[PDB]
């Protein structure tokens, strides 16, 4: 009964086609609720959750005003990041970041985030005590090093134990039609004969939330993982998730088959046969 | 760092020839973020074609999906084109309404 | 609830 709400932002410089592009997306659970683009015609934070359409006009200015100091700092942070690792201003890179917190299902905080990726390797994180840090390489020690010094982890803890928490609670509260609910898995399973001698079961979940799914065969009720294919969670493009898991079988023995779903919003897991 | 798209093409429902529908193309696992697909119908860059928002994995790794609406037929061949730097040309993958 | 992010490297 946990949640977690997260920001996950992507800088991109661009060398010869002006200022680095910025990206901010943020999430509760695996629900997006906003975004905001540096190069969208809006230079709003916007709404992508119909629950967050709720909040005033004071809202949408602030969160527009956060997202938009963010954007300029990691675009000095990508400058700096050039001088520490000496890159030449030739080259395109990369600075993620994500924030946020998770909760319990009493609504308290349990776990925060704060970190930075370069070039899609860790540059520095916050450690789970929220008063150290994690630093990947020499540069990251730089910074490590003056972050120790101006004590910033502590000043992201107000945040992160604070008004993190309080806006996941109040989203969880307008949003709970969805947040706090389940869509079981939609399943079917599907026989396709691919020789004289052997055939493919095809065990489809579709049209679930959360995405956190498991899907296993198998044979005289042992597990099955021989001449399997298991392909990774989908989204479906509506809010829902998509999975499904194949096995190959002799033609004849598809009876002692069997695939097993087990999903949150299921009561009890699937059973399901050809 | 720099990975290569997995790609994943579907439906968001079961087929049904004359049944709209959305056709999807999902990247991911991919390093750097920009990357070029398109959905093809019959070989053809299908126009009117839309992605989520740029988003990414516990390992730092992107994905996005790109999705049209359709209506599958039996004749009509769908597919998505997928371009990246660590690719040495675009990568095609077909639809299979059966994965 | 965004965190306002303005500490450099």
């Amino acid at each position: 009964g946990s949640h977690s709400m997260r920001y996950f932002s992507t800088s991109v410089s661009r060398p010869g086609r002006g200022e680095p592009r910025f990206i901010a997306v943020g999430y509760v659970d695996d629900t997006q609720f906003v975004r905001f683009d540096s190069d969208a015609a809006s230079q709003r934070m916007e709404p992508r959750a119909p629950w967050i359409e709720q909040e005033g006009p004071e809202y949408w200015d602030e969160e527009t005003g956060k997202v938009k100091a963010h954007s300029q700092t990691d675009r000095e942070n990508l400058r700096i990041a050039l001088r520490y690792y000496n890159q030449s201003e030739a080259g395109s890179h990369t600075l993620q970041m994500m924030f946020g917190c998770d909760v319990g299902s009493d609504g308290r905080f349990l776990r925060g985030y704060h970190q930075y990726a370069y070039d899609g390797k860790d540059y520095i994180a916050l450690k789970e005590d929220l008063r150290s840090w994690t630093a990947a390489d020499m540069a990251a020690q730089i910074t490590k090093r003056k972050w120790e010094a101006a004590h910033v982890a502590e000043q992201q803890r107000a945040y992160l134990e604070g008004t993190c928490v309080d806006g996941l609670r109040r989203y969880l509260e307008n949003g709970k039609e969805t947040l706090q609910r389940t869509d079981p898995p939609k399943t079917h399973m599907t026989h396709h004969p691919i020789s004289d001698h052997e055939a493919t079961l095809r065990c489809w979940a579709l049209g679930f939330y959360p995405a956190e799914i498991t899907l296993t065969w198998q044979r005289d009720g042992e597990d099955q993982t021989q001449d399997t294919e298991l392909v990774e969670t989908r989204p479906a493009g509506d809010g829902t998730f998509q999975k499904w898991a194949a096995v190959v079988v002799p033609s004849g023995e598809e009876q002692r088959y069997t695939c097993h779903v087990q999903h949150e919003g299921l009561p009890k897991p699937l059973t399901l046969r050809w | 760092i720099q990975r290569t798209p997995k790609i994943q093409v579907y439906s968001r429902h079961p087929a049904e020839n004359g049944k709209s529908n959305f056709l999807n193309c999902y990247v991911s696992g991919f390093h750097p973020s920009d990357i070029e697909v398109d959905l093809l119908k019959n070989g053809e860059r299908i126009e009117k074609v839309e992605h989520s928002d740029l988003s990414f994995s516990k390992d730092w790794s992107f994905y996005l999906l790109y999705y049209t609406e359709f209506t599958p037929t039996e004749k009509d061949e769908y597919a998505c084109r997928v371009n990246h730097v660590t690719l040495s040309q675009p990568k095609i993958v077909k639809w299979d309404r059966d994965m | 609830q965004y965190n306002p992010i303005r500490t450099t490297f």
